[PDB]
């Protein structure tokens, strides 16, 4: 006969829930917590409310400076983020540099929108030669070609008059300014581009004072092409003024840009294209959409995110242990 | 587990109490049934909620990767930024892993140690009117119905009231008849 | 805590117990009063003077800020500089909130593993020449004055020396009167 | 320890138990000796070696220190460098430290652990057909041979055969003769 | 009947001081030990005996090259560590350019002394004019005026023949020297200023080897002025000699300065003015008096400091858990 | 009458090892497992296969120039790292700078082996003197001579006619190629040594576009000499040619180098010298042969190594707690 009796117990289920311990693995338990997002879309997403600016098989400095080929860009809409492929193929079309570039892409990252602005007239332009400034690196289609947002200045008749020629900054906001000049490969393509011989670049801000010189070199062909490029930076500060002189070699600019809108952005780097979706998490990989505190998917992430860590699991304990 | 309750003295958990994490099956004259001890599981519910909580909220704030660009002649700094953005990814990746593992085991042992010390809020309570089996389980000495299981749980059992009829129990098997 | 004792099996601890942490009080004849345990509360002071220091010496040399001046095209890598100390700043204050919040934990329930322990001591010493009350308090089977609690007390308490009254004032109450 | 059995109410160790970390000394008729309990020795075997390889496997990845060089107008981020990979090196120096402190403590708390719950496996098994001495030990009411003995290592330890053995011999100590 | 009784029990009082622990938050225990110190005094304090160097509106650069407004330091005591405000307003009078000047900033946080020394004697200018060299740029009080340490040469008469002079460091201590070139506004102004039209700046050292030309541009005004000064340094060895050689558009030296007691400093950005007390630990916010382990003032001190954490509250339980 | 008994109890044994707990320290145990490794061999090893490339009193300047004093170093085999002292005395014998030097070193620590090639034959100067460029700053054994992979060439009867030489890089490897610029004290040793008094030289890649200038200054002696030597550096790219043009202060070269295997490498900068070993890690201050998964030598280690720690004791406990 069994007289009264009472037991103490606990909870089990039909969980098979494993988690892992210091001393212990695979320990199976009743209830279970994981905290790693670890899938994402493999998607390029507006951020919110915005679509992302793609270059496709631009460059940052293709975009800018007015690539040919690179026309898709020549006004873009306000964006959350730029993306840019890992070696892009319009660069610097006509061979060359861009000086203090990495600095440059380094302010694009808090810029949110641009303006282009002309402050120089193509057609202001009277006494020199606008239209020869022409190269086969630089071809439209076909038709040979140049940067757009700049102007290769050519002698007119048989001479180059100096140059003197500026623009104030009406404007409230910050005006980023390009320009360039053109290093030739002997005294006999430097005199028959710009009639003078000896050349010089002065440039002039508040903060600026700069005078470049050409810089005669003989050199392997790039592109067919054995003389250089390079381009230079500035941004004008509200209400002053940039003042340009030069006598030859010069690539004047036409158009400049205000900087108008500023924020959070980053320049991502990433081979896709644009997914046309929408989320408040987007990586080079794809867009996360999830309530957990962390994620594997890729360290460099813009907008409301979890936490990047490298594990492949992380999954606490909540419950308590399984039955055998 | 540390404390020796679960997986322990009390071999198996009851798959039929799916109330609560710890409880209760009496067994007297009027039949049996499954009834879950109501502080201690609410008592381990706050526990683990605040835990949760609490290494979500440590990890809120933790280093950020962030892009930066150098050319053809930074190759230092290059490699600088580089293994500093590497560095602090992985320390987090350690600070976290390690603080699940370790809680994970301070999670089993808060279990264990609620069950063992459940078991002792009754065996001191009803102490010499039933007996202790070492199973986890306790027969008693006296007559024990439906409103005296209920003040074993709620700690409203009364002894003096019961402890005349169990010791002379006692007295009739220690006799042997 | 996880050891059952503190806010346990002994309801409440003593507001007049002044002289130290855990202690007895005892009741015979010649009256009442409060002694301190003082090789417990002495071994419980060098563990928590000892993990103070470790703490505070752990933190010895950490992270120390300084400043670096950049200037305007030189943005890039001022970044970098930011987020390296950033970075470092943050590492130190999870460090620190994380281990005090742990040892706060380890702190507690040694002080509640030291309490159900020393109520073990005297269990153990006693066995059957006294009855566990289960308030955490033990009534004697025999007359002991404050010589005899005193052994208890000291750990002297002598068993064989009591057990002949014990067994004959256990088999009186066995008759019930 | 936390657990109170090692430096305990089993206070000293036995120099003779060298097949085994926690066990028994058995004491009948035929004589005495020593046996290893076989599977918690293997239990706690198993959660060390674990544990050793958790910590060296948790600093799998680390920082490591790299060689940059810088020249003379370099000055600030050659600072930058130095005050980086010195950070770095004290963050992991920290982690390794304090964590083998930490899990030098829960090391010695489940060796604790272990002991007190292997006596309590003991006592769950036998109750009243043997005396709680306090120190440790059992002292048997009936008479247990060898495989006797064993049925109480392994857990195999039959109490309603024996029971009647001891609770005439219990009837026989309450007389006095 | 009451058979005598024994009793456990543990401490218990009147302390309302609360912990936290990884599963319970403010936590009613017996006794507690904050370690996180968290006042401090407001003030700018001398650290043990040492009174920092405290620039009020100036900057480093105006300090050592000699801004007029500056002159409060013309011959500074030995400090503990100098405060610079933000964004200084008497910084370069006459607008232009301070070479690694960052890098030059860094040197001064392991400098504690200088001695300015003369290493050409501004009379010596016996075939040049030194006296004219004064611009309403630079103010001394409404008389216009100059930089104090350099010198800013003209032609004489009308010629400007060429300088050549040197200054060998026969002292045991390292030597910081600082100059300048003079950038003008056109042809016209380069002539009446210097004469000579083609002109330059060589200075050289055991390891300097520097040719500095003007360089002529069309800028906006600064502060009235479209000119430009130039300004750079060297630190020359002991038992080293400098040589400058120039021609026109220098700003020579008068005084430079010996490093004298290296050491412990820092520069520390702060608003904040003269104190006139003492610490052991000092921060841009203020000084500490503690023997707490950490703070949470500013992650920037220097001295016998605790160690900085982002911490509200960092708070020990020593007692045990406190009746409820 | 002792009835039968059992009894439950713990290993011990004759171990006195310690552990250290965040409450107690120096705590005796039954066994315990140290983890740090503390010892390592003094002396500089082989790794696996690999002889290091030991410079004794080189720098990696002198080797690639090749200072007459480095002649050890003409062709060297193979390397597993190389190991430079801390201030090496054989740098640049004729006294200048070697341009972007530090970024240079950074290159050879992915470099395994070079391939000395000639690129210009030194008999081909034909209408110059290259056997007078010749200083005492660069002795071979008291008698004074130069470098060895570059040229300094000289006016040959009364003149100095234009260089134009080049060299197209056919191998399929990378060529590493420098040169240099000679600097003199003033126009008179200017046209007794190239007699053309206004000089440059150009130099051109598909991406160099270089154009150095002499820079004639009045300079303190260094070894003797006031004159200066500036070397400069490029990777010439597979199948791309580099062209020199001067017209005098050329330093020509004859030698360049062929990156022939690339892998992991160092520059370990160290005392010491070849040790006659071999190890599988390699540290500034001896090899290491060890289990521990902890190490405390020196945190920059080459090759399969334990993680450093800056701890001198880390023991853990595996047994259980010894006897009181
Ligand atoms: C670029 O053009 C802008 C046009 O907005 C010019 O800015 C203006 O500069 C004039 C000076 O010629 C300032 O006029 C002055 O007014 C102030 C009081 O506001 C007074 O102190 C003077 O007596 C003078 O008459 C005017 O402040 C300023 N405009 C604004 C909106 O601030 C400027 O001339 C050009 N900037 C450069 C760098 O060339
Ligand atoms: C700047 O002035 C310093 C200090 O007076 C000059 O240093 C001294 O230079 C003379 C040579 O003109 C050295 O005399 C020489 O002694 C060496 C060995 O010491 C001996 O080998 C020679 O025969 C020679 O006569 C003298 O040592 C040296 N003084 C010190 C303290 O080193 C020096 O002329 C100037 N330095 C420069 C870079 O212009
Ligand atoms: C340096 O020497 C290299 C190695 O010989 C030269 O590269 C070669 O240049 C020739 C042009 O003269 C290339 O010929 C071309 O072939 C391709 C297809 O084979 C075709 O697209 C062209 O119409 C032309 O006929 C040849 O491809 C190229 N070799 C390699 C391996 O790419 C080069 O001429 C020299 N470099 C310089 C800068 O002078
Ligand atoms: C923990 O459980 C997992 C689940 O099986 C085991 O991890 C690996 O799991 C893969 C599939 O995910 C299996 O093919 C293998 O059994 C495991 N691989 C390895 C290399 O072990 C793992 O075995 C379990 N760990 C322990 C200690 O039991
Ligand atoms: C922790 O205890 C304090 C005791 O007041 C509480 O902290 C907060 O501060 C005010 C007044 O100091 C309290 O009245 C509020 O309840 C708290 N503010 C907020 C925004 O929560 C607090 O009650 C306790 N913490 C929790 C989580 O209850
Ligand atoms: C730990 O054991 C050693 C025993 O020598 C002690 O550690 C230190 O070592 C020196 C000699 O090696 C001892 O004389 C000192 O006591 C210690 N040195 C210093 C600088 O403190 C130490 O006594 C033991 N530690 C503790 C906490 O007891």
């Amino acid at each position: 006969d069994p007289g009264d009796q009472i037991c103490i117990g606990y909870h089990a289920n039909n969980s098979t829930e494993q988690v892992d311990t210091i001393m212990e693995k695979n320990v199976t338990v009743t209830h279970a917590q994981d905290i790693l997002e670890k899938k994402h879309n493999g998607k390029l997403c507006d951020l919110d409310g915005v679509k992302p600016l793609i270059l496709r098989d631009c460059s940052v400095a293709g975009w800018l400076l007015g690539n040919p080929m690179c026309d898709e860009f020549i006004n873009v809409p306000e964006w959350s983020y730029i993306v840019e492929k890992a070696n892009p193929v319009n660069d610097l079309c006509y061979p060359g540099d861009f000086n203090d570039y990495e600095e440059l892409k380094h302010l694009l990252s808090r810029i949110n929108h641009f303006e282009k602005i002309q402050i120089i007239p193509k057609s202001s332009w009277s006494s020199h030669e606008a239209s020869l400034g022409v190269s086969s690196a630089c071809p439209y289609q076909g038709k040979s070609s140049f940067f757009r947002n700049v102007v290769w200045l050519i002698k007119k008749d048989s001479t180059y008059p100096t140059i003197k020629r500026s623009y104030n900054n009406t404007n409230q906001e910050d005006l980023l300014v390009l320009w360039g000049i053109h290093h030739p490969n002997d005294a006999a393509e430097q005199t028959k581009l710009y009639q003078n011989p000896t050349t010089y670049i002065s440039v002039g801000t508040s903060t600026l004072n700069q005078r470049l010189v050409p810089r005669i070199a003989t050199r392997s062909k790039v592109k067919g092409l054995s003389g250089r490029m390079e381009f230079f930076w500035t941004i004008l500060k509200p209400n002053d003024a940039i003042n340009f002189e030069s006598n030859g070699n010069f690539i004047a600019p036409e158009y400049a840009y205000k900087i108008v809108k500023k924020g959070d952005s980053t320049i991502m780097k990433s081979e896709l294209e644009y997914g046309n979706c929408n989320t408040k998490c987007q990586t080079p990989m794809g867009a996360i959409n999830s309530s957990m505190p962390f994620h594997n998917i890729h360290p460099l992430t813009i907008g409301e995110c979890p936490k990047y860590v490298k594990s492949n699991r992380l999954v606490l304990a909540t419950g308590l242990r399984n039955s055998p | 587990g540390l404390f020796g309750a679960i997986a322990g003295f009390i071999e198996g958990g009851w798959q039929g109490m799916v109330d609560g994490w710890y409880g209760y099956h009496h067994s007297n004259e009027q039949g049996s049934g499954y009834a879950a001890d109501k502080e201690s599981t609410q008592k381990a519910i706050d526990g683990v909620t605040n835990k949760v909580n609490s290494i979500i909220d440590k990890m809120n704030t933790q280093f950020e990767a962030v892009g930066r660009e150098f050319n053809n002649l930074e190759r230092r700094i290059e490699n600088l930024n580089k293994k500093m953005e590497d560095g602090f990814l992985d320390v987090w990746t350690y600070n976290a892993e390690l603080l699940v593992l370790m809680e994970n085991e301070r999670t089993l042992d808060f279990h264990d140690s609620n069950v063992k010390n459940l078991y002792d809020k009754v065996r001191l309570q009803l102490r010499d009117n039933a007996k202790e089996l070492g199973n986890g389980c306790f027969e008693f000495y006296h007559k024990c119905d439906n409103e005296c299981m209920e003040s074993v749980r709620n700690g409203t059992y009364d002894y003096p009231q019961y402890s005349e009829e169990a010791r002379l129990k006692r007295e009739e098997i220690s006799s042997g008849r």
